[PDB]
RNA sequence: ACCCACUCGGCACCUUACGAGAAAUCAAAGUCUUUGGGUUCUGGGGGGAGUAUGGUCGCAAGGCUGAAACUUAAAGGAAUUGACGGAAGGGCACCACCAGGAGUGGAGCCUGCGGCUUAAUUUGACUCAACACGGGGAAACUCACCAGGUCCAGACACAAUAAGGAUUGACAGAUUGAGAGCUCUUUCUUGAUUUUGUGGGUGGUGGUGCAUGGCCGUUCUUAGUUGGUGGAGUGAUUUGUCUGCUUAAUUGCGAUAACGAACGAGACCUUAACCUACUAAAUAGUGGUGCUAGCAUUUGCUGGUUAUCCACUUCUUAGAGGGACUAUCGGUUUCAAGCCGAUGGAAGUUUGAGGCAAUAACAGGUCUGUGAUGCCCUUAGACGUUCUGGGCCGCACGCGCGCUACACUGACGGAGCCAGCGAGUCUAACCUUGGCCGAGAGGUCUUGGUAAUCUUGUGAAACUCCGUCGUGCUGGGGAUAGAGCAUUGUAAUUAUUGCUCUUCAACGAGGAAUUCCUAGUAAGCGCAAGUCAUCAGCUUGCGUUGAUUACGUCCCUGCCCUUUGUACACACC
């Protein structure tokens, strides 16, 4: 046929990063628990799901993307 | 010809083997005498009914009833 | 000298074959396993090789005598059937020719093929039997090619990672052709569905039609293939299956060691022709009647009226029948099969035209129709797939099929005005009448039809008639090109198609060559169907107008057949 070429640079993938995560939540001196990061007022996401903290940006990942709550 | 439609069944079948494939081709010609619902013979066939020896003569005479 | 009869001994031929032989053949090649008349010579698988060596003869060239090593499974004879020939004799045919028709080959464009060009211009096929072929009319798709971007739709098994998350997704920005979370930033989400690895799969218009199936084309516009009982032969085989005649035909007659048959041809089937006979019909039509228009008026003539009723089946439809069997008569022939002419006939060229179609062959074409398929390749930086964009259309030029022309048997313009084969919309937008608007293309409002019901009598084109032009590249011809308007489509640029104005090329009948054709045929002419969103200069069918010329032959070509040769049989590649 022909075989091969490449001006180079192959494309990669993704990782789902790492993170021992949900440390986010904080409980005081025995044993009251206060949530850090605020949750979602979409009926689909019964307020377990949180909003990621960027800039302007607070965002529901559970809603696969859906919705832009901003405080 | 037409008798083909009437009297022969055919089938082709592809038989897939380890090496390649073979073609089986079967042809059956059925007794037309037995036809049942169609023509009982080939268009070819021409039977003559076989007469009968006659013992003629017997000078006139007539029967009455 | 000549004729007849006989007889010795010659050179030969003929027919037989009791007899011989592996056969071809042989009055010897007979009198041979029922093996002996006399005698002489030579051979003992093929090659090595009539070679080496010694002897001998010769002027020589050479003659006579004449080994082995080694190699090898056949070499060889006769006949049989095939195949094949640049041998001979016959035949068949408008993919041959004769007599001619209409052309192509010259021109413009259309369209395939080569070639060149190209990022790519995807590819198969190259005499008939490749090149308007792959139903191949490609804007996306198709699509295979090129520039680039996603995705897994990587079954299953085992192992590994791993609930402290195996894995999944994404808003905005960056990026990107892109409102692709492709990747990146950032940090939520998801929960054992995946991920990683090996094994194994899977897809592929990737390769192989020289691995196959199937299908198809070609031989073949051909006429050939086989078996029973008999005859010949040790046998493979042959005769039957043939000199002739005849047919489109191994179709028949006839001849005959053959007789009588079967596949194939024929029969059969389909379609086109004929039925005042049959059965019928508001989804076909005719006559009467009513309702009614117009013109004459003296009855009349020409229409309207899917039902106002009555009757019919000539025309239309399709079931069932009938019909033709080359009939009658006559010429001709071996007085056979047949052929010819005349009359009759809807029909007498296999009635016309097709469908089916034996045995065998080809390294014909097709793996790019198939979830038909072997093997090879490839398989996540994909040859899987999808998305964006380009390409198959690229243009010094060679070849093929075509369309339109060169005008006056014509172009233009009024007017006349007649087909047949088709096809059309359900969970959809197909065939479209009618009304308006518009120069046109088209638009718009309604409408009938899943259809013998509506489009549609598809009022098709050539054609007919009355005019204009008047032989002038002319008002023949309409290539090329400019501007504008609409239609299909998400998309029209490289211009899908349609319309209007304008531009007005070559082409003044086409060298060598070469295609096709015998009656409703050729040629002219349009239409419907296929393809189809849009696009026919293509095909497949259809009807309309409708001739000239053969009704013969073997000169060219092609092919079949005998006879003949063969050292071929994988068969003259
Ligand atoms: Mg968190
Ligand atoms: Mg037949
Ligand atoms: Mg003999
Ligand atoms: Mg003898
Ligand atoms: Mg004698
Ligand atoms: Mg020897
Ligand atoms: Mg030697
Ligand atoms: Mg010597
Ligand atoms: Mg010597
Ligand atoms: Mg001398
Ligand atoms: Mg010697
Ligand atoms: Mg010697
Ligand atoms: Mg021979
Ligand atoms: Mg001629
Ligand atoms: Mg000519
Ligand atoms: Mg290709
Ligand atoms: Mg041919
Ligand atoms: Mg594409
Ligand atoms: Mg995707
Ligand atoms: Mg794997
Ligand atoms: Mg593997
Ligand atoms: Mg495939
Ligand atoms: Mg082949
Ligand atoms: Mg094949
Ligand atoms: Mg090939
Ligand atoms: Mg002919
Ligand atoms: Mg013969
Ligand atoms: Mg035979
Ligand atoms: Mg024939
Ligand atoms: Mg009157
Ligand atoms: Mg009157
Ligand atoms: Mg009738
Ligand atoms: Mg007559
Ligand atoms: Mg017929
Ligand atoms: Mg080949
Ligand atoms: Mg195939
Ligand atoms: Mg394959
Ligand atoms: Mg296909
Ligand atoms: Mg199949
Ligand atoms: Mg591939
Ligand atoms: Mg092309
Ligand atoms: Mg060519
Ligand atoms: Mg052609
Ligand atoms: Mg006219
Ligand atoms: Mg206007
Ligand atoms: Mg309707
Ligand atoms: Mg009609
Ligand atoms: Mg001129
Ligand atoms: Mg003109
Ligand atoms: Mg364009
Ligand atoms: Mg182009
Ligand atoms: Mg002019
Ligand atoms: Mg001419
Ligand atoms: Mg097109
Ligand atoms: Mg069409
Ligand atoms: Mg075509
Ligand atoms: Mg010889
Ligand atoms: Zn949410």
């Amino acid at each position: 046929x022909x075989x091969x070429x490449x001006x180079x640079x192959x494309x990669x993938x993704x990782x789902x990063x790492x993170x021992x995560v949900l440390s986010y939540y904080k409980v005081d001196a025995e044993g009251k628990v206060t949530k850090l990061r605020r949750e979602c007022s979409n009926p689909t996401c019964g307020a377990g799901v949180f909003l990621a903290n960027h800039k302007d940006r607070l965002y529901c990942g559970k809603c696969h993307s859906v919705y832009k709550v901003n405080a | 010809g037409q008798p083909v439609n009437d009297f022969i069944d055919t089938a082709t079948r592809h038989v897939l083997m380890r090496q390649g494939v073979l073609g089986i081709k079967v042809k059956i010609m059925r007794d037309p005498a037995k036809s049942r619902t169609g023509p009982k013979a080939l268009p070819d066939a021409v039977t003559i009914i076989e007469p009968k020896e006659e013992e003629p003569i017997l000078a006139p005479s007539v029967k009455d009833y």
